[PDB]
């Protein structure tokens, strides 16, 4: 039944009828041959994804949905640092809150309301059987149980062992079951020593049971914009994107430009990285962090552009203790990073590695 | 009291040199200048930088990995003095070296040494 | 009979064993109180210096406070702050010279002032507490000066800023008892009322003298503010009480810490804070020992107790170890706190039977000044 | 037989009964020969530190110099200075960093130079001899840099100015050669040659790599600038011989410090400065001691002395004591120094018989370093 | 070696703390330092105040004036240190009181201590 | 024959016909009633003397031939300090290198010539007597002869007991025979911890035979010009008096505004003070010390005008280094200080201290 719930979502999660013009599903942006994630090139490269209506394009880049069944719900803790939740800005409190967005979303997925997607539901036999089963008869008819139920099933899909296996290369090392190349090793050694594990831990002390290399908070590290995926969006020139701030509910300034730290699990096969889609090296990405660091001059150059990185896109509210750690990466040690970040990979996806 | 021999951890307690956290600790423990096993004395400055150690705790028979870091900002505490070097490196292998003051991305540039804590981030592998 | 080093590992195993999580971070010291105990250690004149911050009940190291150059210690009586003046030089122990004062926070140490004093005016001596004292307000710091004459610093601490030096004859010592008034003591023998205010002459008066010119008083006199009671014994044991309560001096009558066969036996006070006073019991405390006469900077195995409006003898403890300095919290059951710059440790005596407690050592080089609030 | 103190007492003596006049003054110390030793405090990470002047033969302390957080002592071949880098902040061990280089006249012990080093950047770390270091011509300092990457800083003496810093790949240690040109020890086993102008990008060579991975090379090489030698001991006691006189990095055959049936019974070199070599005699001296692999830092008791050309040993001391730091003075029949942190005591052996001859002790809190002059 | 016993003076080590010149020392003997009985070591600043006491030479039955004179400007040697009271009176008679740092009149005002000088003035009256 | 010189000097020190108009002999300058100085009234009250023509004024007070015999002659030592001689530069070697001096000085004794002195001493037989019996026959015929016998003769004199009597009360507690007064004991204790024993001792350290308060050494002090006195003397308001540096020889200019530590033997009696006697009372000499040292305004101004204590005269070469001790000296101490140089008084001027 929890078994049942779940596999009911494994059908939504696939079944284009879910989009207006049955054109896409969740599986078309997060896709499972690549971690969950969107493999299609629109007018700003892989950065942001198309919507419904084959025009359309987001101003975020789709995240993994690998692992995101770990992250505890919307919630400050006594320290008062946000924690948890969905999306990068956290506006959603959990998978269930977070299911239905897409499916009324515009520039994605595109229906017009909850009586649309019901009544997409209710014309299928499969549907009818499978979810009356769960929630009882009738279900369908009421748009809002309906569209509940559906958010419910997604939930449950995602919650699997498929979603979260645990089965990487760093997996099989820390159960004894292989060991870390010298490289690798340097690499993981380099990350619980250097200022990556202040945010890339779920812990700040002791063992995590069911590491995901993310506590889960909400920082601003100071990104520009993407200039062609800000264009792309249409959301206009003049925009600013506040991070959890947008939140509902969120009123505290201190909160503009802060998202949500992601889980580096598969890391190396989701690119391009961050919430814009601004980076698409894992080498950039890591070299990023420099800039707070380094002195050298080529520190101040992305290396994919040749110029300098650019301004931050939000420039009050940078995590400055975590970033100014006061030590520079080398090759050397950007390498090794790069090593290690590639054995959070699950199995099923070390092929891609290549 | 033999210098020369073999460690041999215990986990009774903090303060002795012998206690099982402390495998690759170089100054002084926190616990006894008013911190605790993996907090800071008030006044002084939490760095982010550590040098870490696999450390083997005879309790559960486990290994830990102990990410040492300096509180700093202080003159050196001179209480319950400690150096161990289990699977310490030199200074060319800097994430395993502990003669370095690890102060760095300590509040208001702190680097002067006053004490190290012990905390636990990880299984050693 | 587990120690704190213990407890700590029991409850580290069972955050462990149970994954309690804690995120590492900068600890508050517990909020100040009457067993609460500084102990200051001049490192025997270096150059840099340290203050430990102990909870005398548990036998804790709570904090640090570093200082420089033979740094005077102050501690406000209700608890609300503490703060030094102190000395650095440009290149340690040489080059430009720099006097100030620092407030600090009681449970955060953060230092909440720093107050530069103009010309370098400290007096850098061996450290003795009444050398830099506070007013019963909290409001104001008043510091001695030697050198190039005897003076009066005045430092307003609310205002954060010095106001002016004081002219005085030739005293040393500062014992206030009023926002706008302090005591000394003067060579020939009196006491001196220095009434002050921001400019002008201060009124100075002299007391009648109290003592003979070959009669020596202590370099650490007790002397409770809010008793304005000024206690101060003599190489020989003979002690003076002054009472200053009544914002005048009045002379009460004197009494002999040791009898005249101990006296004929060579017993004499000695060490370095060699006395001590608690305020609710009325009760004088002294460091005493079986000594040739000019070795009155020695430390010292006994302490007599007595009571301080008859003289009598309550209590002759043996300490169990050697002793420099004593002082004694201001609570009811106090403790009785006894220094040992020899051992580098502090061990905490019950004042009413004498027994030793506890122990705090590695107190740094060379540790000599106690001071403690009175809270009541 | 008699002390020095001893002769001190009589000469005193006789010049009070003869009537002998003589102003207090400032003294000078002696003129700087091979029997001067230096030996460095770091005081166990203390904010101010002190370094002692010693002559060798007499067994006495000459002089003294104060110094900051972890300095770095130099000392010219020549005699016509000594200089370390140094580390200083506004309240003791907080507020604003000042590090400066100083330079010191070798008998006035008056600084001459005062250099300061802008952006506080010095490496601060367990006092290694080689992360600051004199080019040959004694006109430059070299000083290496951690964060935020390695870098050399250098300093230029003879017109007292900082004048930039090098950027270097990850390598450690500075050993000159030239005016404009040092080695350091890179990450991955070989040696990087530097080539510096006054201005420009230096030029930088890497030789093959000279070392595995898995074999350690100790923080605390002996380098002879004068002979071009450097001589660099593994964990295990294996010896790594670098000829650099040709301005250029040779390496001589590797040598074994210990025989393999030592080996298997834990023999192994440990402390701090495990090994000292000599000029003339070609001749290499380690500390090393049974120990578990894992107590490479504990002092040891014994030294073996071996050939550097042949690589066989010469002879085997029992020092008698637990010592940390060895080094020897550069002339003929050297003296042997055997430091000891734990007794605070410097050792003076006769180098050929190994022999103890005198002993100086209260040598500060933690003292590490032995630095001599090669003034042949 | 019972430190409240009555001091005896010797004149055959001056390095030793009961040597009969060091009867109200308060510090470190500057010989102990590169110094000498009577000359602050290399480095350091001549006081110009002092402050005295009779002492007694058992080598020839008399006493003497010695004015202690600090050497300063210097972080305190710590080697030899002693501190001795024969005559020594509170502050309040400065002239004769050893707890004040006598620095005053160095050279280049320096005022830290390092060691300490036991030159003779005059006979004792 | 030691005996005889000096009982011959004896009779030359207190005769008159050694001046031209013979109104004055060394006894009127160096009175032995006041300890050997001058009690007369001149145009600059006791600072300066009043030579024998009525009129002409010196520009420098006259010292106390008291404990003058115990100053070695003129050298310089290994410190390349300069020490002892006579005068207050230090210009004569010794006091029979000085004797003469005054003798043909025109604004003191002046007399135009050796030969006019040697005419004096001729027409008295006592001296006929005296001189050829200790310098054999013909020396009073021959100028060069007679005036070096009588300066050989009047330095004999000066190094009897009674210039030199070590009968002061400072003397006598020092061989047990008295004790001081409390005051004077916290005098003498000041005295020896403070800057004066740097220049008012006989030695570095250890202790002398034969004290006298002085080191005999050369120092600037940074005392100002006497203008009364200066003015009485006519040198010119654009003179300088260079102390040693004006001695024939010495070139150094470190050496100008240096004068000779005087002994402090019976200060107490023998004011006014320095060189030019430009201050009256020996609180004043005291108190002008601290000067360099306090901070108070008081210090600033001479409480015997009330008025700052003056411009030095030669404004370089100050002894700083003992002058800036750090530490202002308090009423009590200058009490004290005045009391314990007060025991430095010679027995038989101990009457005069009352006034
Ligand atoms: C006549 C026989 C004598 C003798 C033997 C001395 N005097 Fe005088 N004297 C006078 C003044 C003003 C001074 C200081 C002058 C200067 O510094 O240039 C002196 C000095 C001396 C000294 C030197 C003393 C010293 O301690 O440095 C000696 C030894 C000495 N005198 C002996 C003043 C006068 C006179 C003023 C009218 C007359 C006449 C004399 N002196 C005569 C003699
Ligand atoms: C055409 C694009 C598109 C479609 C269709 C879409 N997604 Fe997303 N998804 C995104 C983008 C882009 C983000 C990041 C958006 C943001 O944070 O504003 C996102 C975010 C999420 C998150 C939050 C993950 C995190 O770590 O914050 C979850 C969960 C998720 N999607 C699940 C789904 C499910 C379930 C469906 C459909 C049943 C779906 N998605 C349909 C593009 C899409
Ligand atoms: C104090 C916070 C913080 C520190 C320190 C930090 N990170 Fe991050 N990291 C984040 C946040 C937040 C994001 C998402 C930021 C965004 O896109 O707006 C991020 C993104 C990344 C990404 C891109 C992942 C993706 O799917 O797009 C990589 C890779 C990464 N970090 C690696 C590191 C490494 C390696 C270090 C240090 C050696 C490090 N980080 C230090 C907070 C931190
Ligand atoms: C470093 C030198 C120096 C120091 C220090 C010094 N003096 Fe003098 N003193 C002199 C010299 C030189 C004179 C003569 C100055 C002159 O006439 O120009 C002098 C003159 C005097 C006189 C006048 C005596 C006379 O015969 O005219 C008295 C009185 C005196 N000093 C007392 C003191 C006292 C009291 C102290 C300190 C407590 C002191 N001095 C410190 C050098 C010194
Ligand atoms: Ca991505
Ligand atoms: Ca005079």
């Amino acid at each position: 039944a929890d078994d049942a719930l779940a596999a009911l979502g494994a059908q939504l999660f696939v079944d284009p009828a879910l989009s207006r013009n049955a054109t896409q599903s969740c599986a078309t942006c997060h896709d499972p041959a690549r971690a969950f994630t969107d493999p299609r090139e629109g007018k700003a490269g892989l950065a942001v994804s198309v919507g419904d209506d084959g025009q359309s394009h987001g101003d975020r880049n789709a995240p993994t949905l690998g692992y995101a069944a770990l992250v505890p719900a919307f919630h400050r803790d006594a320290n008062g640092k946000y924690k948890g939740g969905q999306f990068w800005d956290g506006r959603a409190d959990d998978l269930k809150q977070q299911a239905g967005q897409p499916m009324l979303n515009p520039v994605e997925m595109a229906m017009p309301d909850r009586a649309a997607v019901a009544a997409r539901l209710r014309d299928d036999p499969a549907y009818r059987t499978g979810f009356e089963a769960l929630f009882g008869k009738g279900v369908l008819d009421d748009p809002e149980r309906a569209f509940d139920a559906a958010a419910e099933a997604l939930a449950a899909y995602q919650a699997t062992g498929e979603f979260s296996p645990f089965d990487s290369k760093y997996d099989r090392v820390m159960r004894g079951e292989e060991k870390f190349t010298p490289l690798e090793e340097f690499g993981y050694t380099v990350f619980i020593t250097w200022n990556c594990r202040l945010c890339h831990m779920q812990r700040k002390q002791g063992v995590a049971e069911r590491e995901t290399f993310t506590n889960f908070e909400y920082h601003n590290i100071g990104l520009p914009v993407n200039e062609t995926a800000r264009e792309a969006s249409g959301l206009g020139a003049d925009h600013v994107d506040h991070g959890l701030l947008a939140r509902p509910g969120i009123e505290d300034p201190a909160q503009s430009g802060r998202f949500k730290v992601p889980s580096l699990r598969n890391v190396a096969v989701t690119g391009p990285y961050m919430h814009n889609g601004v980076f698409t090296d894992l080498r950039t990405a890591i070299l990023f962090y420099n800039k707070y660091t380094s002195r050298r001059p080529e520190a101040k150059i992305n290396p994919e552009t040749g110029a300098p990185w650019g301004e931050p896109e939000v420039a009050r509210n940078l995590s400055l203790a975590e970033l100014q750690s006061g030590l520079m990466l080398d090759d050397g040690r950007v390498d090794a990073l790069v090593a290690f970040l590639e054995t959070l990979t699950d199995r099923r996806y070390e092929p891609l590695l290549e | 009291t033999d210098p020369r021999a073999k460690w041999v951890p215990q986990d009774n307690d903090i303060q002795a040199c012998d206690y099982w956290r402390h495998c690759s600790i170089d100054g002084n423990i926190c616990d006894c200048s008013g911190g605790s096993l993996t907090n800071c004395p008030p006044g002084t400055k939490l760095a982010t930088a550590s040098w870490v150690a696999s450390c083997y705790n005879p309790t559960d028979g486990q290994s830990y990995l102990i990410a040492y870091r300096d509180c700093c900002g202080y003159n050196v505490s001179g209480r319950c003095p400690c150096l161990n070097t289990e699977g310490e490196l030199p200074v060319y292998r800097p994430e395993f070296a502990n003669d370095i003051i690890w102060c760095f991305g300590a509040e208001d540039d702190a680097m002067t040494y006053h004490c190290t804590i012990s905390p636990i981030v990880g299984k050693a592998s | 009979q587990e120690t704190q080093g213990q407890a700590a590992a029991r409850a580290a195993a069972a955050d462990l064993a149970a994954g309690q999580d804690d995120e590492p971070r900068i600890l508050e010291a517990p909020a100040p109180d009457a067993r609460r105990v500084y102990v200051n250690d001049p490192a025997h004149f270096a150059a840099v210096t340290q203050q430990f911050v102990i909870d005398g009940e548990a036998g804790r190291v709570i904090g640090m406070i570093d200082g420089g150059f033979l740094p005077n210690p102050v501690v406000a009586d209700d608890g609300s702050f503490i703060a030094h003046a102190s000395t650095v030089f440009s290149r340690i122990a040489r080059g430009e010279r720099t006097d100030y004062v620092e407030v600090f926070d009681p449970v955060t140490l953060l230092p909440t002032a720093d107050i530069e004093l103009p010309d370098a005016p400290r007096f850098l001596v061996g450290t003795y507490p009444w050398m830099t004292s506070l007013t019963p307000d909290g409001k104001t710091l008043l510091f001695y000066q030697f050198s190039p004459a005897p003076a009066v610093g005045v430092v307003d601490l609310e205002g954060k800023a010095f106001k002016r030096m004081l002219d005085v004859p030739d005293c040393y010592h500062i014992f206030p008892t009023a926002p706008d008034t302090f005591f000394m003591h003067c060579r020939d023998g009196s006491l001196a009322k220095v009434a002050f205010g921001t400019e002008g002459t201060p009124e100075i008066t002299h007391t009648e003298v109290f003592h003979p010119e070959d009669e020596f008083l202590i370099n650490h006199p007790a002397y409770s503010q809010k008793a304005g009671r000024l206690v101060w014994p003599t190489y020989t044991g003979k002690i003076h009480q002054i009472d200053l309560s009544s914002g005048d001096a009045k002379f009460l009558p004197a009494v002999e810490a040791l009898t005249e066969a101990e006296r004929a036996d060579g017993w004499r006070p000695g060490g370095w804070q060699q006395v001590a006073y608690h305020r609710a019991l009325d009760r004088i405390y002294l460091l005493v020992d079986q000594r040739d006469e000019w070795r009155h900077k020695t430390a010292s195995r006994f302490v007599v107790v007595l009571d301080a409006k008859t003289g009598e003898r309550l209590a002759k403890f043996e300490m169990g170890h050697e002793i420099d300095s004593i002082n004694v919290s201001q609570d009811e059951k106090p403790l009785l706190y006894a220094l040992s710059t020899g051992d580098k440790t502090l061990y905490i005596h019950d004042a009413e039977s004498g027994e030793e407690l506890r122990s705090v050592n590695q107190l740094g080089h060379g540790p000599q000044v106690i001071t403690t609030a009175d809270m009541g």
